[PDB]
C-alpha cells in the first residue's frame, strides 16, 4: 500500500540491519520522485522509497 | 550505515 493514500498513516519500516522495525508516520508524498517522508518516533526521519522498503501499517 | 546502534 503506497502513493499519496498512506500519507497520515502510522507504519512500522524494517531496518534489515538491525533486524527491527521501527515506527513512524508518513508525514508526506512527493508524487514525482514517488518518495514518502517517514517522521520516527524516536526523532530520525528518513525518506524512502517504500516499494523497495520492507514495512507494514499498524 | 542504516543502523540505530
Amino acid at each position: 500500500a503506497s502513493g499519496e493514500s498512506l500519507v497520515g498513516s502510522r507504519i512500522k519500516v524494517w531496518w534489515p540491519m538491525d533486524q527491527a522495525y521501527y515506527k513512524g508516520v508518513v508525514e508526506s508524498y512527493d508524487a514525482a520522485k514517488k518518495k514518502h517522508l517517514v517522521i520516527y518516533d524516536d526523532g530520525d526521519q528518513e525518506i524512502l522509497y517504500l516499494k523497495n522498503q520492507k514495512w507494514s501499517p499498524l | 550505515a542504516r543502523t540505530k546502534q
